């Protein structure tokens, strides 16, 4: 199962 | 014994040919189990191993949404990368990410991973501590600052110590027939004369799983590392892998050479020779 | 960026003439990801060749397996033709059943 990190951007 | 789960992202811009493509593949050890391609129909997370088909609709809906969101996020990241490296909108560029966890025999976390690249070069990596970052250049340091400010490492650690290992454990149980079965290599040595003075001995390993293997030639008991031709381990297409190692030996000295094979599926390392 | 592909052409099982098998072309170690691969029978492109889902190694280089069912013979020659941004012209690698 994947992770989703909200708002994470380069 | 030990097991891994890894997800691999590739985001590729293609100016003049639409928006950047986003692909995700997931692996447990050397077994592909899920894929996503933004160029598809109909993009959805799709099963690629029978044991993942057991997951319910909620799983697939959630997994697909993650990937659909990522498609957009990585398009933004590609635009940001242009700014960070002073690059034009004319060229094609690639961001890659690999992340996941390793577990031991007891199912506990051995270590977690999260690493990114830009155009095939290291960009940023989560350290083994799952708390700090290593940035490859001054561009990645900008990202590091952002991620430190938002405590991203802490969120990743939570996932890596929790859901990552929890889901991997479930997959290993559901796929225990295959994921927890090592297939040892079938081995043999072939003989190919080059000339009257020299011959090639090639030590073959076929039909093995997982991919990790060591093939080594010794001459009079001494490793011939610098003098051995080793091909990259390659997929057979039936889940298993193949590899060979070759040495050029003087004619009449073939029996001074021994091939040594190490693989998880073998009770002990194997020694074989040319058997005419 | 940029790394030229390694190419191996081989069969799923040891080749026996007249026995059905799979012809594989494994391309690996390349960057960027766009790559053109054809399987050839006597110099002509085999239609409906399938391939794996784009993956990459720990060093970020990509790999793909292209494959098709085939029945090898003594006469028929098989090959893999590969083009990539790193190659001036398509590279043809002939199938050698001992490799």
């Amino acid at each position: 199962e994947e992770n989703l990190l909200d708002f994470v951007r380069f | 014994g030990s097991h891994s789960m890894r997800y691999f992202y590739t985001a590729m811009s293609r100016p003049g040919r639409g928006e950047p493509r986003f692909i995700t593949v997931g692996y447990v050890d050397d077994t592909l189990f899920v894929r996503f391609d933004s160029d598809a129909t109909s993009p959805r997370k799709e099963p690629r191993a029978p044991w993942i088909e057991q997951e319910g609709p909620e799983y697939w809906d959630r997994e697909t949404q993650i990937s659909k969101t990522n498609t957009q996020t990585y398009r933004e990241n590609l635009r940001t990368a242009l700014r960070y490296y002073n690059q034009s909108e004319a060229g094609s560029h690639i961001i890659q990410r690999m992340y996941g966890c390793d577990v031991g025999p007891d199912g506990r976390l051995l270590r977690g991973y999260d690493q990114d690249a830009y155009d095939g070069k290291d960009y940023i990596a989560l350290n083994e501590d799952l708390s700090s970052w290593t940035a490859a250049d001054t561009a990645a340091q900008i990202t590091q600052r952002k991620w430190e400010a938002a405590r991203v490492a802490e969120q990743l650690r939570a996932y890596l110590e929790g859901l990552c290992v929890e889901s991997l454990r479930r997959y290993l149980e559901n796929g225990k027939e295959t994921l927890q079965r090592a297939d040892p290599p079938k081995t043999h040595v072939t003989h190919h004369p080059i000339s009257d003075h020299e011959v090639t001995l090639r030590c073959w390993a076929l039909g093995f799983y997982p991919a990790e293997i060591t093939l080594t030639w010794q001459r009079d008991g001494e490793d011939q590392t610098q003098d051995t031709e080793l091909v990259e381990t390659r997929p057979a297409g039936d889940r298993t892998f193949q590899k060979w190692a070759a040495v050029v030996v003087p004619s009449g000295e073939e029996q001074r050479y021994t091939c040594h094979v190490q693989h998880e599926g073998l009770p002990k390392p194997l020694t074989l020779r040319w058997e005419p | 960026i940029q790394r030229t592909p390694k190419i191996q052409v081989y069969s799923r099982h040891p080749a026996e003439n007249g026995k059905s098998n799979f012809l594989n072309c494994y391309v690996s170690g390349f960057h960027p990801s766009d790559i053109e691969v054809d399987l050839l029978k006597n110099g002509e492109r085999i239609e409906k060749v399938e391939h794996s889902d784009l993956s990459f190694s720990k060093d970020w280089s990509f790999y793909l397996l292209y494959y098709t069912e085939f029945t090898p013979t003594e006469k028929d020659e098989y090959a893999c033709r590969v083009n990539h941004v790193t190659l001036s012209q398509p590279k043809i690698v002939k199938w050698d059943r001992d490799m």
